[PDB]
């Protein structure tokens, strides 16, 4: 019951770093892809320079 | 586990921005479509046409 | 990091793209109605190309008339507009294959259902890959392990056998294939858990207990989700067949569990029904028996031409009422290396296996088993179908025979020592261990009931005092006289500190 | 290898033994011109009038728009045998297995702008190459969808199609992602 | 605004549509017809489209009673697939086939509302708990645990109690744990909806007035109702159980029974539809629809939704599709069988197929699995012993087996569970049992502390200390 | 020309159109060759069945459907398929079509029997009327099979009769010197697996130098079409019959399974435009158990004698399959789930499995009453069982109660192990003699050894080594 | 999906309609296979008549539709 409550809670505290984890890199995700549209549009017109001919 | 899920997001976010960029690429088609000429660029979609009937008549 | 760096890798797909003189086939979709498309053009398209809609819900191309072609939506179509370009893809449902699957859940079209990420992926496995050569293929010398202990004593699994666990519901079927995969520690063998039609929640608990017992690390479980469409439903066990080839291809040795497969018929009967393809008997198309050949019979164990490794399927079939003429329970034993039960009596009564080795049995027999087992109760599987019968005979118990009082008794407490915990995956020197401790008769005059104390006592007692026992044996797989001597020994011993007490 | 592809086909092989190709050719031209309406269509297609008016008034028509007596003895055989409900079906099918048997490959190639009419033959000749049919009957219409290219589609109605117009783009957007 | 147009063939039940031959409408979508009347021609038929059938023609499911509209009425497209009010209007609302209030309440307000069907949930979005809750109903608490998130399948054929032991359940959990608790008929006496509405107005858990206070959302769909509708209330009530799972990120109470009519409603549609029979004579895309219907039923990361979904086991036949679908798709089998009520016993309940993948001692402890198995074992004896007792009498058994077949009759007698909800039916007010109960009136019964008290001792009586009081008082009277 | 379309194809089920010039005539080989997946020249065979009219015909093929693709040419050999026969064609495994699958060295292909042929009329057929022991105890006692008849191994579900051909073909295939043949048709593809290794082993195949083996494989898949398993049948027949002519020696057929070529032919014709029948099949069965048994046919010629194993589904009598295959049948060996249920083995009912070579005056008239008091004692206790079941042994009256245990101890007594059965049993085995069959049996059904215990009979090959065993088990009752 | 829909018997039906008769000397084969055929023409055929194979390899007809006899 010991190791097997300690463990569960370990778990727990675990999920909770994971869950912080995830969001913080989702978050950082979601900024840096809002981020560099200029990029966007300079690749937009390689596209059209490829696909024209 | 969790860490992979990281950086399983990481690909799948990078897969998003790709995927919007590429929705910025039919917006600047688009755009080179609307400034694609009626006649000059209907006389580049004619050689480009002839060029792949010979490619075609090679295939 | 987004947007940042990936604009280089943009122009890279870009820029060098094909630009090809690729002539399609290309088809003006005709007749969609609950799940297929009767396409109309589309004539120069083989069987079982994959076909491209508007939407990308594939499809592929399983019959075909003069006029139309029977297409399957792989993926519901719930939007597919009348004359709609439907080309195919040229290509033949090819599977694209790594050692990187090991442990995503993965979808029929290889598509990772883990939330793990996108797997590279090289070479394109065929989904109709065929059987693997007559003339080519050694026979199944070589044993696989259960975990268990009735089957391996009794009716044995080989690497390559293609044993047939067959029973009702409830009755322990995905258990005791879950077990037998995470047996698999240490044994250099794939597992392929391909889940067929049945709680999602269910493939979830069971991949909860992979990441609990680790086996998820080297298992590739495909997952079949009830609302998935039939056309996916009865692809899938095809997938993990192929991606099973990928690896015993080179040399590894696995395993396959098909679960279930009589989902895999009847989602393939409905495919075939919609298609108009008429029904044989039981209102199934009579070719389940040819789809189910062509699977079990890609699975099969190598020679050392080609990589001596080994697909020993473990396909489950559903029994309804604990029948064995059902109609695809009548295909499969025919096809299978023999068929093991779980009577819900024999369940619910205990008996957890449940594999009454009276309509149990396995057609390849002890050269896919071990010396040591082998040595020690080849006959024990006889013996003990004498014991149900002469048990069932007993039931007329007024005046035994002393002879048979003793085969009675002798039978009983050996069906005792068939009985194993929730789990409890013994080493098959411990198989080893308790078999010879039955079929030496130091328990006939032990308590009965007390058999199973007896038991956890004893292996306890060797695996501490003497483990060299069964290291040796293990580097043998041969009941010599050694093991002999440590097991009687260690036998006295705990046999003494079990009576007293 | 429909019922009305098979009529068709019997029609189409009457044609060819009686050397009357292009003669039933125009005839069921201005048949399906007659049957495009409704009436005389459903005047025939209703089994409840009956057969010797529907006979009177199909031979009737026959003499005075001067037709083959070979197609008009086959609808004679078709008001017969009661199939004259699907002649919609039945002539639309004709006249390409009339195609068929004259090797005539109706190949549709739109596009975005009217192709200059060379290389309308141009591409007549490529595709006869990679065909060997005796015509290449090109058809072509505008599309506004098709961005540039070429798209030609050809076979036997539409089953084999090669496109330069949003195909390109297609690829482009398929293959990047991968 | 979409496509309007022509239905150009009606066949009883379906209907098949042409259109304008540029735009066909969506599969699986929705679209009403206008068509006619008696007085006004109102938007009365709702439809829905099955199969597009060539000639720029769909063949589509009707709704609702189908006569008086004809060929080549004023078809509406409505594009979308069939929406359906959603919220607090759900709550106490007693609506109908496609949502529309027919409690005769107020038209509920159309600010959230949400389509018919939607993809199946996630992989990942699978809860991870094998969570179990007690109902209070003893058979059950001891040898089948229900999955709660999961699926808890009730089975039996006709006439054993199955809608009872649903209101029973329901008796319990409307004011026990869970929050909404939505109910669905799929094909229901409709006279026995209103009978446990009536219940939850008098049980106070749905609300008179200020209804939005409810945590009821009592979508029936009568029995009477034609085959689309029958076909299509399951997809309601379960859009708005994972609306709640998902909007009130609830845990959702999802009785509903029984969708064996469900099914065979989806029979009969396709047997007009065309598509060939299958086993014995259903559709062949049962097993799809099921699918649906399960896989669209999930524990998620925040919303278990507990569903509790009877199965009219048809003429007691386990070996039928329609069951051999739904209890491979589902968690807690429980099958009523008709014999024990026949015997008398209410619930019916055999141990031996009534089971639950929750049965594992390391989900309700060790000591409650070998409770129920120590249960289990001695009845599944019991039954290999009744086939050759019955025949060749009592006493040609050993003392041993003699002792067993009284000690597993005590059992079967002591799961005699009495029903609160059962006092109007039968006379005796029903008894509340627990995890003390599962405990110790086993311990009685397999240790002999009880062993002298006839079968009638322990007979419809859920309390152990309750059989022995009745035992007090039976001898007491002699 | 004669080259045409393939309109319709599904499944093996191939509609194959041409020109009017040529509409080729039934059971033709039809060859669409040079195309698969990988641009390969991958051909596939196909036969006609059904001809639909405008100069169209739908065909099954021996190989998958994958492949070949709708509007694709086609090249028929002007002939019905052909197989390659011949003592070059012994040792090799071969294909449906004849191709060598051993994929060492091809056969020489210069002697093609047309796999279609005509059956032997009974003008030719040798009614010489012969006996035949095999070793097997159950077997050359109570179903003593014709040296020259056709023996049947009606067969449950995977129970006995593989390891039975096995075991019988092990102990016949050197007694006899003429040419023998297995036709795995339809047959589990490691087990005929397993079988050929048995061959290489046993050097019947002689692997190191063949054409010298007497016998000869040809084999169908499990996993190939039902087009190829409706004719492997046809396949190894011919074969059977080059060798039952031209060879005109005593020939050896060990088909399995039967059912499979049933079941494969329903199959198809479900697929190709035809109706179904009574439970199972096609309604051409019947035909197709006439041109089969009544091509392997012992003729005045030349001999024949062919084993077949018969797995009936459901393991039944009543399936129309089996109510005509005991109608073709002669020598009958029907296996029960439960005698293999209690191990005994062969688990052959003997009440069941009869023959027409049990004849009195053609089995020795003292042989014959071994067999009927065997069968009478059996059979009676098959029918006491039930009741024993309910009232108890011990009640069931003494002069029964004798009878009853004897035939208990009869049934295991004649169960015999196998010497390729030693895997599955722990025992090598035993090839018996009938002399000591009826001895041992003339000491059981007398009642001389009512004295044994019974399970002194498990699994014995003699009785002399019953007896033996039997005071082992005296001994270890002491000790 | 009709009888006789074969295209050449429909070739000789449509160059030679036109009268109001029958065919009833002789016929041709429009399907055959398994032992059994459907044949068109020689339209008075009794039930049971037994039919003059071509190849001689004769039979009986007991299907005997409109276009077509078996
Ligand atoms: N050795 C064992 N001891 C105790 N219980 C067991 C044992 N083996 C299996 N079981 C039990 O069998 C129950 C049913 O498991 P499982 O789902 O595999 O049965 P099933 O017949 O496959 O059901 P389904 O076909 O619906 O999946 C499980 O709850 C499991 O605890
Ligand atoms: N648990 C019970 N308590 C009291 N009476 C019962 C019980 N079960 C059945 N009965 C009696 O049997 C009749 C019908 O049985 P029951 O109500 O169980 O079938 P049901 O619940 O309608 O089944 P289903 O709901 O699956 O159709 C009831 O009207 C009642 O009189
Ligand atoms: N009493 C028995 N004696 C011999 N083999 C047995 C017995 N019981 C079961 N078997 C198994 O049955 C298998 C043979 O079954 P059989 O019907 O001959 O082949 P299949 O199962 O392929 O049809 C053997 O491989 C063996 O393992």
């Amino acid at each position: 019951l010991e190791v097997e409550a300690k463990l569960a809670e370990g778990r727990k505290k675990i999920e909770v770093e994971l869950q912080e984890a995830l969001g913080s890199l989702e978050q950082q995700k979601e900024d840096t892809i809002k981020s560099l549209d200029s990029q966007i549009s300079a690749l937009s017109d390689d596209i059209v320079k490829k696909v024209l001919p | 586990y969790k860490n992979e899920t990281i950086q399983f997001e990481q690909q799948k976010a990078i897969n998003q921005v790709r995927q919007r960029v590429f929705q910025q690429a039919l917006q600047g088609a688009l755009g080179t479509l609307n400034s694609c000429l009626n006649n000059e660029l209907h006389l580049r979609t004619i050689n480009a046409n002839i060029g792949m009937f010979g490619a075609m008549n090679e295939i | 990091i987004r947007a940042d760096e990936i604009s280089k890798i943009i122009r890279e797909r870009i820029e060098g793209y094909n630009r090809e003189v690729k002539v399609v086939n290309t088809g003006t979709v005709l007749q969609v109605g609950d799940g297929i498309a009767r396409i109309h053009g589309l004539d120069e398209v083989m069987a079982g190309e994959l076909v491209e809609f508007e939407e990308g819900t594939i499809g592929i191309a399983l019959n075909l008339e003069s006029n139309n072609v029977g297409v399957v939506l792989m993926g519901d179509g719930l939007m597919i507009q009348e004359g709609s370009s439907v080309k195919a893809t040229g290509r033949i449902a090819q599977i694209p294959v790594s050692e990187a699957y090991l442990g995503r859940v993965i979808n029929a079209l290889a598509k990772p259902i883990d939330g793990r990420g996108e797997i590279t992926a090289s070479e394109s496995r065929l989904i109709e890959s065929p059987a693997p050569g007559i003339m080519s293929r050694r026979s199944v010398y070589e044993p696989l392990q259960t975990g268990l202990i009735a089957i391996d004593a009794m009716i044995p699994v080989g690497r390559g056998q293609r044993e047939l666990i067959i029973g009702d519901r409830q009755t322990g079927k995905t258990a005791v294939a879950t077990d037998t995969i995470l047996n698999q520690q240490g044994q250099n063998v794939i597992c392929v858990y391909v889940a067929i039609g049945q709680k999602a929640s269910s493939v979830a608990q069971v991949v909860t207990n992979f990441q609990e017992r680790g086996a998820m690390e080297y298992t590739i479980v495909v997952a079949e989700t009830a609302d998935s469409p039939a056309t996916l439903q009865y692809l899938a066990p095809y997938t993990g067949a192929a991606l099973a080839e990928y690896f015993m291809y080179r040399e590894r040795h696995t395993l396959i569990i098909y679960d279930d497969l009589s989902k895999q018929a009847q989602a393939y009967r409905q495919m075939s029904l919609l298609l108009r393809r008429p029904p044989g008997r039981e209102a199934y198309p009579g070719d389940v028996f040819y789809l189910h050949s062509r699977l079990l019979e890609r699975a099969a164990k190598l020679s050392s031409l080609l990589g001596e490794g080994s697909m020993t399927a473990l396909p489950i079939v559903e029994t309804q009422a604990g029948d064995v003429s059902a109609y695809i329970p009548t295909n499969v034993i025919s096809i299978t290396d023999g068929q093991i039960f779980l009577s819900a009596d024999l369940f619910n009564a205990g008996i957890r296996p449940a594999i009454n080795v009276g309509i149990s049995v396995s057609r390849v027999g002890s050269a896919a088993q071990i010396k040591a087992m082998k040595k020690v109760a080849g006959k024990l599987k006889l013996e003990l179908a004498q014991f149900a019968e002469l048990e069932a005979f007993a039931q007329f118990a007024s005046d035994l025979d002393k002879a048979t009082q003793n085969q009675l008794a002798r039978g009983q407490r050996l069906r005792e020592l068939l009985k194993q915990p929730q789990s409890a995956p013994l080493t098959v020197e411990e198989q080893v261990m308790t078999i010879y401790t039955g079929t030496n008769g130091y328990l006939d005059s032990l308590e009965l009931d007390q058999v199973r104390k007896y038991l956890v006592e004893l292996r306890t007692y060797v695996k501490t005092n003497k483990p060299e026992f069964q290291e040796i044996i293990s580097s043998t797989k041969t009941f010599t006289e050694e093991a002999e001597a440590l097991l009687k020994e260690a036998i006295q011993e705990q046999m003494e500190r079990f009576l007293l007490q | 290898d429909s019922t009305a592809s098979r009529y068709a086909s019997a029609l189409a092989d009457v044609a060819d033994v009686t050397g009357t190709l292009e003669a039933t050719n125009s005839d069921v031209e201005k048949l399906i011109r007659i049957f495009s309406e409704e009436p005389v269509y459903y005047f025939f297609a209703n089994p409840v009038i009956s057969i010797d008016n529907k006979r009177s008034v199909l031979d009737e028509i026959i003499t005075t728009s001067g037709l083959q007596p070979h197609t008009a003895n086959f609808i004679n055989i078709l008001i017969d045998s009661e199939r004259i409900n699907l002649v919609k079906e039945i002539l639309n099918e004709f006249e390409d297995v009339f195609n068929k048997i004259t090797g005539t490959e109706v190949a549709v190639v739109t596009s975005v702008v009217k192709l200059e009419n060379d290389h309308l033959a141009q591409i007549a000749k490529g595709v006869q190459k990679i065909t060997g049919a005796k015509n290449v009957r090109i058809k072509t219409v505008i599309d506004p969808s098709l961005v540039a290219g070429f798209t030609i589609r050809y076979g036997n109605e539409g089953s084999k199609l090669v496109d330069m117009s949003v195909k390109k783009q297609l690829e482009e957007i398929a293959a990047q992602l991968e | 605004k979409k496509n309007l147009g022509r239905i150009a063939q009606i066949i009883g039940p379906v209907l098949d549509v042409a259109f304008p031959p540029g735009k066909m409408p969506n599969i699986y979508n929705a679209l009403i017809v206008k068509g006619r009347d008696t007085a006004g021609q109102p938007m009365n038929v709702t439809c829905e489209v099955q199969q597009l059938l060539g000639n720029n023609r769909v063949r589509a499911v009707a709704m609702s009673a189908t006569d008086g509209l004809t060929r080549g009425m004023e078809v509406i497209d409505t594009g979308a697939p069939l929406s359906v009010p959603v919220g607090g209007a759900t709550l106490g609302r007693i609506f109908n086939v496609l949502g529309e209030p027919v409690d005769n309440l107020g038209p509920v307000d159309t600010r959230t509302t949400s389509p018919i069907h939607r993809s199946a949930p996630a992989f990942t979005q699978l809860d991870t708990k094998l969570s179990i809750f007690e109902t209070g109903i003893k058979v059950v608490d001891l040898l089948a645990p229900y999955r709660r998130g999961g699926k808890i399948g009730l089975f039996g054929g006709a006439g054993v109690g199955k809608t009872v032991l649903i209101m029973e359940l329901i008796n319990n959990i409307a004011k026990a744990h869970g929050g909404v608790s939505v109910f669905g008929g799929v094909g229901e006496r409709t006279r026995e909806g209103n009978d446990l509405y009536m219940e939850m107005k008098e049980s106070g858990v749905i609300n008179e007035q200020n209804i939005a206070e409810s945590k009821v959302a009592l979508v029936y769909g009568q029995m009477n109702e034609p085959p689309g509708a029958r076909m299509r209330v399951g997809l309601t009530a379960l859009t708005m159980a994972e609306y709640f799972r998902d909007v009130n990120e609830q845990d959702v109470l999802l009785f509903i029974d029984n969708i064996f009519r469900f099914v065979q409603a989806g029979s009969e549609v396709s047997a007009l539809l065309g598509r060939m029979p299958s086993a014995v004579g259903y559709q062949p895309t049962l097993s799809t629809e099921m699918g649906s219907l399960q896989e669209r039923i999930t524990s998620t990361k925040e919303g278990s939704i507990t569903s509790i979904q009877a199965v009219y086991v048809p003429a007691d036949d386990l070996t039928d599709p329609a069951p051999a679908t739904t209890f491979a798709h589902l968690d807690a089998t429980t099958v009523l069988s008709r014999g024990l009520a026949a015997k008398g016993i209410y619930p019916a309940v055999d141990p031996l197929d009534s089971t639950s993948t929750m049965l594992q001692p390391r989900i309700v402890g060790e000591e409650h699995y070998e409770i129920a198995q120590r249960v289990k074992e001695t009845l599944q004896r019991y039954k290999e012993l009744q086939d050759i007792i019955a025949i060749l009498g009592l006493d040609e058994l050993s003392e041993e087996d003699r002792l067993t077949v009284a000690r597993a009759r005590k059992i079967e007698r002591f799961l005699s569970q009495p029903f609160f909800v059962a006092e109007v039916f039968t006379g005796s007010p029903g008894k509340y049992v627990g995890l003390a109960e599962t405990i110790r009136g086993f311990q009685l019964i397999l240790s002999g502390e009880l062993d002298s008290l006839p079968e009638q001792a322990f007979y419809l009586v859920g309390n152990i200390d309750e059989a022995t009081a009745k035992a007090m008082n039976l001898e007491m009277e002699s």
